[PDB]
């Protein structure tokens, strides 16, 4: 008879610009009129909940309700308890939830590995791997960009952050792109924006045309 | 449905792409059709040859050892893929013909697609691109061991497969 | 107390070239007599588990069972079936164990990255990448060999794998070494050994060092 | 009569994934009634052998019998023996095989010798060559893979195994592989995996291209 209270994920603050607090309950006995309610530190009521779902079939209740915070608030770290009113429980149940403490920021390193070449040889597919390093907390969301435009999520995809053989500390992302040969041989820049809190402006990108590697001083080429 | 073609670029690359236009080969090959006026379209040179063809390392033909039955597969899926794709970069509206409900030019361009398939197989093409000529060549092996009858036989099925993908 | 599967995965038979069944009996409290034996459907099977787990910090044994079975044995598909009999447990629980099915086997194509060029200009580390992706099932094993000798598995470490971003029903991993620049700098092939169910060798090695990405017939240096 | 049984050489370990065994045998009376069987010290039940050869019309009848053993019981080395009775012979005829033990294990080197251009200069063929030196087994499997795709053994010969010239212990091997020219050329990375007891995951590769082997022509020195 718990609660699982969602934290907002770094991603999720990036990606819509505001803080939202998801409490989900479970292992609930089944009947209707059940609400709930978010309250923080001082226990005033923040915001109605929406998008409340119909009674879990599973016979385990799940049921979102979304609090708008402030931004600051949560960058704070206060904890945030959300009240859940439930007719079997005398008290409503209540599952809180506050931003780690601590955490070393540490700023990720952000290199981009282009495709191998024996991987364009194939010539049907690449994959442009935007590692991530030496960072923390494990929360980070790169997303990728092509000529300055955003791709769409299905092209690329983020490895979960795992810790770092040689840190303890620091944590490491590994996120690809999937392209197509052709586009890669043909000048394109595909950068990567990587969105975490140790960054200064809290965004870095590094981009890899085809031609990154080459000297810039002497176009060497080979004829027959 | 994964084949290994690409998001066609024969008239330009689909935004955010901007260059890559492919333009019109009016050249003719001394060995293969000696003289020919026709000028290779676009998009027959960037054709969806699908699992038919690898250019890995080159180019060779994927199809030296392969049955009828498995023919006919492999040239329905690349037919399929070609539909998808022509679709896709019809819709975003980046061939130059393409600037009902379909994309402007999208069935011209799936019914070109069609023909060039047909006369891929038949071994009839009218310029032999660097592509055609050697899956002409296993096509007619692979059917011979007479290729007219055959496609006269599976036109049906390979137009089923673009309706299919549509 | 309930009784829970733990089959083995191509990176635990690989490594250790036998494949091992392991039971698993979760937060049992610290009883007695402590029973465990392996049957298949027919039933003749008869393996005796060795050195059960100690008491974890929540003071409640977990039961692990410790079997040989031939490699064919278990690639037959037969479900294994483990035998739990124990005090607490009110009447013995067989737990069933058996390896998913319907799932096509696609080799992968192990790319290996070179460390980027701006890692290296730190003079701090590099990490070489081991890309192994279009693969599938989603279960790889991923060594790193240096001069043809195997690497502590602290120095790297293999993502989990992920679904492709484009390919529907493909995967892809990667393992990423982290060596000093002066090693790097040095060269010593740092090879990449990937062990994978559908590769037709059942595994496979790359190769990377400096002197793989520049070019071979001309040595175009450019000097002040 | 005497029966000649064969150890599963490791060409039929690696190449089918199981220990198939058989019990050719001198014989004098042509035809019996009575089939093969294996025995184990252990005295576990026999394997279904079948498809056993028909009557030898010169008397030196021979007959196979196939069972299937544990990889890891047959790596033990533990003895088993092959149990054939007859009408004509009342007496089992009881003989015993194991692999040998007490041999050192040697690491191969395998080198991938390119064409002699003697050869690629003619334009008709390239016989590629998998040197295959230093191993202390006999046994030995040389597989080669064109372009990532395994070839089938008609492609390619592989020398049987013979004593090294200098070293008295360790052995060598050959396996050529002849393409046209024209697909040499192509430089398709042709590649040659030797499966050996001695390697650390029994199977090692070695890639020859048309590029390999080929030094700085041209050494442009730009100074200003
Ligand atoms: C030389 O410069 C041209 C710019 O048009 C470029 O396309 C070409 O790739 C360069 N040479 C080499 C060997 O890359
Ligand atoms: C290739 O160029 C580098 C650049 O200085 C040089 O150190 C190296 O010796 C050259 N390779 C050979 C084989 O001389
Ligand atoms: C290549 O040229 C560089 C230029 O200084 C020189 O140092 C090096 O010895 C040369 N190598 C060969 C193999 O000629």
């Amino acid at each position: 008879i718990r609660v699982f209270a969602i934290p907002p994920s770094f991603a999720s603050i990036f990606l819509t610009k505001s803080t939202k607090l998801t409490c989900l309950v479970t292992d609930l006995t089944t009947y209707d009129s059940v609400t709930i309610s978010w309250t923080r530190q001082n226990g005033e009521a923040v915001k109605t909940h929406t998008n409340i779902s119909e009674s879990h079939p599973n016979a385990t209740f799940s049921a979102v309700g979304e609090a708008s915070i402030c931004e600051d608030d949560w960058n704070s770290g206060e904890r945030f308890t959300c009240t859940v009113t439930h007719t079997d429980l005398p008290s409503p149940l209540k599952q809180t939830i506050s931003r780690p403490k601590g955490v070393a920021l540490h700023r990720p390193d952000v290199y981009l590995l282009p495709p191998a070449r024996e991987q364009l040889n194939l010539r049907e597919s690449a994959t442009i791997t935007c590692l991530v390093t030496g960072f923390s907390p494990a929360d980070v969301f790169v997303q990728w960009m092509q000529r300055g435009q955003p791709l769409s999520p299905e092209k690329y995809v983020t490895s979960a952050p795992m810790p770092e053989p040689q840190a303890p500390g620091r944590y490491f992302a590994h996120s690809i792109l999937t392209v197509s040969e052709e586009e890669w041989n043909t000048g394109e820049t595909y950068t990567c924006v990587v969105a975490h809190e140790a960054l200064p402006n809290r965004v870095t990108e590094r981009t890899v045309d085809k031609s990154t590697g080459k000297p810039t001083l002497y176009n060497v080429s080979l004829v027959m | 449905y994964i084949r290994g073609c690409q998001s066609k670029t024969y008239d330009g690359k689909i935004f955010p792409g901007k260059g890559g236009e492919k333009q019109w080969i009016c050249k003719d090959t001394i060995i293969h059709g000696d003289t020919n006026g026709a000028c290779i379209p676009p998009r027959t040179q960037n054709l969806c040859v699908g699992e038919l063809w690898d250019k890995s390392y080159g180019g060779r033909s994927n199809i030296k050892n392969d049955t009828k039955e498995l023919l006919k597969e492999k040239i329905k899926n690349a037919i399929h893929k070609e539909t998808e794709l022509l679709y896709e970069y019809h819709d975003t509206g980046t061939a130059i013909i393409s600037k009902n409900g379909l994309p402007k030019g999208f069935c011209h361009a799936v019914q070109r697609s069609f023909i060039d398939y047909k006369n891929m197989i038949l071994g009839t093409s009218v310029n032999i691109y660097e592509h055609i000529g050697k899956l002409q060549e296993d096509i007619k092996k692979i059917i011979e061991k007479n290729v007219n009858a055959w496609w006269k036989g599976i036109e049906r099925e390979m137009w089923d497969a673009v309706r299919c993908a549509i």
